[PDB]
C-alpha cells in the first residue's frame, strides 16, 4: 500500500479536466 | 451490414488462397466482438467447423488461435452436436499435426462440451500414442477437461499414477504430465488419493527439477480442495527445515507465501514455532528474508492472536528473540520485515510485558530511517516505504508513541539527504493529520527545511516543495502568520511552476488556509489562459476570500458578526457566479455548484436567524401583552411573532437539511472523507434545527437527552473533530438550559448566538469531491416505447395496456470499483397527468440486477383518460451494503390517449 | 472422516476465538464463511450442515457489523440518514432465522430455542 492514502498529490489519479489544466499550466510555468 | 459481413467473409473462405482464408479466419474474431447476435454466432462456428475440417492445417491452426481468442462468445452456441461432429471427425486423420490441433481445439471447446465420452476416450488413448506433438497436445486436453468435469478427472488419476510408474516416456513428459493433479478439487477421495500418488511421487524421484513442480501442483491442490491444510503445511516445513537445496528451499518460501495469503487462519501455533525456529537456525539472508517476509504477512493477519493465545511467556516465546534480532540485523530488507513484524505485534497483542518491545520497535525504526535515508537505492525506498507503513500503522493502532515517533521523524528531515523527505513528508503529514499537536509543537523546523529546499533540491522540487507545503499547512491549521507565507511566496515566486503553486493552494483550500489560498488563486487568475479555467480559478478566489472573512471573526460580537457574514455572502455571491460561469455541459460542475449554493443558504439561515434572535427584544412579548392577556397567553405561553419566526426558521432549517442529504445521495461517487463532511454539514443544520426545536419550543414535549455514546476520537479529520467537539458543547449546553427558563428566550438567545458563533468559528474544508473527481460511472437509461422522436405524444388506444420496454447500461470512466461497487438497479416509474389524484396511481418499481453491463425490464402502464399523461422513471442505484443512492437521468415521456369510435359511439348511447 | 472433522475444527477455532477485538472477528467471520460455503459446494452430504453453520455465522457477522456501526460513536438525537445499515441489518437477520427455521429439514428443539 502506499504510504498516505487520502493523496490529493499524484499524477495518474487525477482525471481530465485538471489534466487539461496541467497541460496549459505546465505550458505556462511561471508565477509572478 | 453485419449479414453483409458475414457472407463476403465467407466468401474470402471460399476463395482459393489460402492466404486469403487465412485472412477472413482471423477477421472471424473481430465480427464477433462487433456483433453479439446469436444466430450470427452459430452460423459463423459452423462455417469455422466446416473449413477445419477441410483446410490445409494452417487454416486449422488459425481456427484455433480464433477460438481460444474469442473463447467468451462460446455459450452462445445452438448447434452443438454438429459442431462436434465435424471438429472430432477431424481426429481420425494420420497426420500427427492434425490430431495435435484438433486436441487443443478440444481443449478450447472444454467450455461447452465438458461430458463427451467419446472426446474423453480420444484424449485418453492419444495420451499414450508415441507421437510428441500429438502427446503434449493431449497433455494440453487433459489439463482443460480435467478443470471443467470430474469423472474425466478420476479416469485421468488412475491413467496418470499408471504411466508414472509404468517408468515409459522420458523426464521432460513427467514435467508435463504432473500438473493435470491440480485440478483434482472436486471431491475428498480424489484429493487423498492424488495426495498419496504425489507423496510417493516426491519419495520416487529425489530430483530438484521432479520436486519443485510435483510441491507447487501438491500446494494448489491443497489450496483447492482445502482440506489437507495442515498436512500440506507441515510437509512443507520438513522440506524447508531438511532439504538442503537452496532453489527448493525458495520454493517453499514463495508458497508459503501463497498459503499465508489465502488462508491465514488455518496456520497453527506449532506451525508458527517450527517456521521460527528455521528461521533461526537458518545461515543464509536470502532465505531468512523469506521467511521474515512469511512471518510478516501471517503477523499483519489475524494468526498472531493464536500464536499469542493462552490455553510459555510472550518473552519465552522463539518468535519475539527472532523478531528482535532480525530487526537489528546489519541487512536492510532483513531489518525491514523485523520491524514489519515487530509493528504487527506491537498493534495487534496488548499483554503487560509488551511495552519494551514498543521502545525496541521504535528505536530500530528510527534505525532504518537514518539507513533508508542515507542509503539512495531503489531497493531502499521499497524499505523505506515499507518502514512509513510502520510509521502510519503504528501511530494510528497505538497513540501513545505518537510525540516521539514525530520528533524523530523531524530530525530525520534534519539529516536526510533530499530523497525520502517527501516520503516521510507524506508520512508525518498523515500522523498530523491524525494528532494535530505535532505540528504546532515544531513550526519552526519544517521552515527550516523550507528554505534549504530551493538550493538544497534540483531534480524533485515541485514534489518535495508540494508535500512540505501541505505539511506546514497541516501545522499551521491555525492562523498562517504572515512572515511565513511571505517566505513560501519568495520561494514559490523564485523558483515554481504553475501546475505546482496551484496544487500548494488547492492544499491550502483542503486544510483551511483560505488567504493563503486566496493569493494563490489570485497570481493563477491574473495568468491563465482558457475561460472555463479563468472562471474556475476565479470562483476558487472568491470562496477563499470570503473564508477568509469568515475566519476574521470575533467571539461573543453580533454585529460585527453578521457583518462579517454579510461581507462573505458577497463574495460567494460573487463566486458562485463565476462558477455557473465556468459551467459547461462538459465537465459539469454540479456538486460544486450545488454543494456551494447550500453553504450560501446556510449561512444566509445562520444570518436570518441572529437577526430574528437580535430582534428578540423589539417589543414581542409586548404586542403579544397588547393583542391578548399575558396571563394565560392565547397564541403561546409568553407569544410571540418572534416565536412565529423561530418555527419558519426550523421548517426551513430542515428543509435544507433535506437538501443536504439529497445532495450527498445524489452524489454517491466521493470518497469517504468527502461523504462524511457532507454528512458533518447536514449534522450541523440538523444541530440548529433541534436547538431551535428544544430550545424556544416546547421543551417539555422535547424531553430529550442526550443519553448516548459521544466524543470518541475515532474521527478521520481534525476538521471533523472539531464539528464534533463543538456539537458536544452545544448539546451539554442545551441540555443544562432545557428547563431553566419560560419561553420568554431570555439567554435561550444567547445559547444559539454561541452555537452559531463556534459553527462559524470552525471554518470549513474544501474536498477531493470538490475537486478532482474519480469513479466516474453512469447509467445511459435509454427506455424504448414507440419511438417520439419530436416531442409528439404516442397514442394508446386505453382499452388495452401499454408495454414500456427500458433498457439501461452502466458505463465507468475508470476502474469502477474505486469506492462503491454497483449491486442493484432500482428503476421506479409513475405516471402524471400533463392535461390538468395527479395520476399518482401506477407507482412501480422494479429492482433489476444488472449480470452484465447492460440490462432491460418490461413494464406496464394502465390508463384510461383522455388526456396527455407523462411518464418518469428513476434509476435508484443501490449499491453492494445497500444505500439508496438516487443518481440516474430521470427521464420523462409523452403519451397521448385516445379512444375507440366504437366506443365513443357506446358511451355516448349509454 | 476428514471433511466432518474439519468442520468441526473450524467451528471450534471460532468458538475459542471469540473472545478478541470486533475487527479480528470480523475479519474471521468472513473468512470461515466462505471456507464453509466452499465445503458445502465441495461435498454434498456435509453441504446442508455447512450451508446452515455458515448461514448462522453470516447471522452472527451481521449482527456485529451493526453494532459496530458508528451510529453509537455519534450523538443520540441526529440519526442522520441511510447509515441503517443496521436496519437493514435487522431486517436481513429476521429473514435468515425464519430460512434458517423453516426451510431446512432437520432441526431439533435445541438448535430451535438456539434460533429464537
Amino acid at each position: 500500500a502506499h504510504v498516505w492514502e487520502d493523496n490529493w498529490d499524484d499524477d495518474n489519479v487525477e482525471d481530465d479536466f485538471s489534466n487539461q489544466l496541467r497541460a496549459e499550466l505546465e505550458k505556462h510555468g511561471y508565477k509572478m | 451490414d453485419a449479414n453483409s459481413a458475414l457472407m463476403e467473409l465467407d466468401k474470402g473462405l471460399r476463395s482459393g488462397k489460402l492466404g486469403e482464408q487465412c485472412e477472413a479466419v482471423v477477421r472471424f474474431p473481430r465480427l464477433f466482438q462487433k456483433y453479439p447476435f446469436p444466430i450470427l454466432i452459430n452460423s459463423a462456428f459452423l462455417k469455422l467447423a466446416d473449413v477445419f475440417r477441410v483446410g490445409n492445417n494452417f487454416l486449422r491452426l488459425c481456427v484455433l488461435k480464433v477460438t481460444q481468442q474469442s473463447e467468451k462468445h462460446l455459450e452462445k452456441i445452438l448447434n452443438v452436436d454438429e459442431f462436434v461432429k465435424r471438429i472430432f471427425s477431424v481426429i481420425h486423420s494420420n497426420d500427427p499435426v492434425a490430431r495435435a490441433i484438433t486436441l487443443r481445439m478440444l481443449g478450447s471447446l472444454a467450455s461447452i462440451i465438458p461430458e463427451r465420452k467419446n472426446a474423453h476416450h480420444s484424449i485418453r488413448q492419444s495420451l499414450d500414442s508415441h507421437d510428441n506433438v500429438e502427446v503434449e497436445a493431449a497433455v494440453f486436453a487433459a489439463a482443460n477437461f480435467s478443470a471443467q468435469s470430474k469423472d474425466f478427472a478420476v479416469g485421468i488419476c488412475n491413467k496418470i499414477s499408471e504411466m508414472i510408474q509404468g517408468l515409459a516416456t522420458p523426464v521432460d513428459l513427467k514435467l508435463k504430465l504432473i500438473p493435470i493433479l491440480q485440478h483434482m478439487h472436486h471431491d475428498a477421495i480424489l484429493a487423498s488419493s492424488a495426495r498419496q500418488l504425489l507423496q510417493q511421487l516426491v519419495t520416487s524421484y529425489p530430483s530438484t527439477k521432479m520436486v519443485i513442480v510435483s510441491l507447487h501442483t501438491f500446494t494448489l491442490l491443497a489450496a483447492s480442495s482445502l482440506v489437507d491444510t495442515p498436512k500440506q503445511i507441515q510437509l512443507l516445513l520438513q522440506y524447508l527445515k531438511n532439504d538442503p537445496r537452496k532453489a527448493v528451499k525458495r520454493l517453499a518460501i514463495q508458497d508459503l507465501k501463497l498459503l499465508a495469503n489465502k488462508t491465514p487462519h488455518t496456520w497453527s501455533r506449532e506451525n508458527i514455532q517450527a517456521l521460527c525456529e528455521c528461521a533461526l537456525q537458518t545461515p543464509y539472508d536470502s532465505l531468512k528474508l523469506g521467511m521474515l517476509s512469511v512471518l510478516s504477512t501471517l503477523s499483519g493477519t489475524i494468526a498472531i492472536k493464536h500464536y499469542f493465545s493462552i490455553v510459555s511467556s510472550p518473552r519465552s516465546s522463539d518468535l519475539v528473540k527472532l523478531a528482535q534480532e532480525c530487526c537489528y540485523h546489519n541487512n536492510r530488507g532483513i531489518a525491514a520485515h523485523g520491524v514489519r513484524v515487530l509493528t504487527n505485534i506491537t498493534v495487534s497483542c496488548q499483554e503487560k510485558d509488551l511495552l519494551a518491545l514498543e521502545q525496541d520497535a521504535v528505536f530500530g525504526l528510527e534505525s532504518l530511517l537514518v539507513l533508508c535515508s542515507q542509503d539512495d537505492s531503489p531497493g531502499a525506498q521499497a524499505t523505506l516505504k515499507i518502514a512509513l507503513n510502520c510509521m502510519v500503522k503504528l501511530a494510528k493502532g497505538r497513540p501513545h508513541l505518537s510525540q516521539s515517533v514525530v520528533e524523530t521523524l523531524l530530525t530525520q528531515l534534519h539529516s536526510a539527504q533530499d530523497a525520502a523527505r517527501i516520503l516521510m513528508c507524506h508520512c508525518l503529514a498523515a500522523i498530523a493529520m491524525q494528532l494535530p499537536v505535532l505540528g504546532d509543537g515544531m513550526l519552526g523546523d519544517l521552515m527550516e527545511l523550507y528554505k534549504v529546499i530551493g538550493r538544497s533540491a534540483t531534480d524533485k522540487q515541485q514534489e518535495l516543495l508540494v508535500s512540505l507545503a501541505t505539511v506546514i499547512f497541516v501545522a499551521s491549521q491555525k492562523a498562517l502568520s504572515v512572515e511565513s507565507k511571505a517566505v513560501i511566496k519568495q520561494q514559490l515566486e523564485s523558483v515554481s511552476n504553475g501546475w505546482t503553486v496551484y496544487r500548494i493552494a488547492r492544499q491550502a483550500s483542503r486544510m483551511g488556509n483560505h488567504d493563503m489560498a486566496k493569493e494563490l488563486y489570485q497570481s493563477l487568475l491574473t495568468q491563465v489562459a482558457s475561460e472555463h479555467f479563468y472562471f474556475w480559478l476565479n470562483s476558487l478566489k472568491e470562496f477563499s476570500h470570503a473564508e477568509q472573512c469568515l475566519t476574521g471573526l470575533q467571539e461573543e460580537n453580533y454585529s460585527s458578526a453578521l457583518s462579517c457574514i454579510a461581507e462573505s455572502l458577497k463574495f460567494y455571491h460573487k463566486g458562485i457566479a463565476s462558477l455557473t460561469a465556468a459551467s459547461t455541459p462538459l465537465n459539469p460542475l454540479s456538486f460544486q455548484c450545488e454543494f456551494v449554493k447550500l453553504r450560501i443558504d446556510l449561512l444566509q439561515a445562520f444570518s436570518q436567524l441572529i437577526c430574528t434572535c437580535n430582534s428578540l427584544k423589539t417589543s414581542p412579548p409586548p404586542a403579544i401583552a397588547t393583542t391578548i392577556a399575558m396571563t394565560l397567553g392565547n397564541d403561546l405561553q409568553r407569544c410571540g411573532r418572534i416565536s412565529n419566526q423561530m418555527k419558519q426558521s426550523m421548517e426551513e432549517f430542515r428543509s435544507l437539511a433535506s437538501r443536504y442529504g439529497d445532495l450527498y445521495q445524489a452524489s454517491f461517487d466521493a470518497d469517504s472523507a468527502t461523504l462524511r463532511n457532507v454528512e458533518l454539514q447536514q449534522q450541523s443544520c440538523l444541530l440548529i434545527s433541534h436547538a431551535i426545536e428544544a430550545l424556544i419550543l416546547d421543551p417539555e414535549s422535547a424531553s430529550f437527552q442526550e443519553y448516548g455514546s459521544t466524543g470518541t476520537a475515532h474521527a478521520d479529520s481534525e476538521y471533523e473533530r472539531r464539528m464534533m467537539s463543538v456539537y458536544n458543547h452545544v448539546l451539554e449546553e442545551v441540555e443544562s438550559l432545557n428547563r431553566k427558563y419560560t419561553p420568554v428566550s431570555y439567554m435561550h438567545t444567547a445559547c444559539l448566538c454561541n452555537a452559531i458563533i463556534a459553527l462559524l468559528k470552525v471554518p470549513l474544508s474544501f474536498q477531493r469531491y470538490f475537486f478532482q473527481k474519480l469513479q466516474s460511472t453512469s447509467i445511459k437509461l435509454a427506455l424504448s416505447p414507440s419511438p417520439r422522436n419530436p416531442a409528439e405524444p404516442i397514442a394508446v388506444q386505453n382499452n388495452q395496456q401499454l408495454a414500456l420496454k427500458v433498457e439501461g447500461v452502466v458505463q465507468h470512466g475508470s476502474k469502477p470499483g474505486l469506492f462503491r461497487k454497483i449491486q442493484s438497479v432500482c428503476l421506479n416509474v409513475s405516471s402524471t397527468l400533463q392535461s390538468k389524484i395527479d395520476n399518482m396511481t401506477n407507482e412501480m418499481e422494479q429492482r433489476v440486477e444488472p449480470h452484465n453491463d447492460y440490462f432491460s425490464t418490461q413494464f406496464l402502464l394502465n390508463f384510461a383518460i383522455l388526456g396527455t399523461h407523462n411518464i418518469t422513471v428513476e434509476s435508484s442505484v443501490k449499491d453492494a451494503n445497500g444505500i439508496v443512492w438516487k443518481t440516474g437521468p430521470r427521464t420523462t415521456i409523452f403519451v397521448k390517449s385516445l379512444e375507440d369510435p366504437y366506443s365513443q359511439q357506446i358511451r355516448l348511447q349509454q | 472422516d476428514p471433511s466432518q472433522q474439519f468442520l468441526q475444527q473450524s467451528l471450534e477455532r471460532v468458538y475459542s476465538l471469540q473472545h478478541l477485538d470486533p475487527q479480528g472477528a470480523q475479519e474471521l467471520l468472513e473468512f470461515t464463511i466462505r471456507d464453509l460455503q466452499r465445503l458445502g459446494e465441495l461435498q454434498s452430504e456435509l453441504a446442508g450442515v455447512a450451508d446452515f453453520s455458515a448461514t448462522y455465522l453470516r447471522c452472527q457477522l451481521l449482527l456485529i457489523k451493526a453494532l459496530q456501526e458508528k451510529l453509537w460513536n455519534v450523538a443520540a438525537p441526529l440519526y442522520l440518514k441511510q447509515s441503517d445499515l443496521a436496519s437493514a441489518a435487522a431486517k436481513q437477520i429476521m429473514e435468515e432465522t425464519y430460512k434458517m427455521e423453516f426451510m431446512y429439514s432437520g432441526v431439533e428443539n435445541k438448535q430451535v430455542v438456539i434460533i429464537h
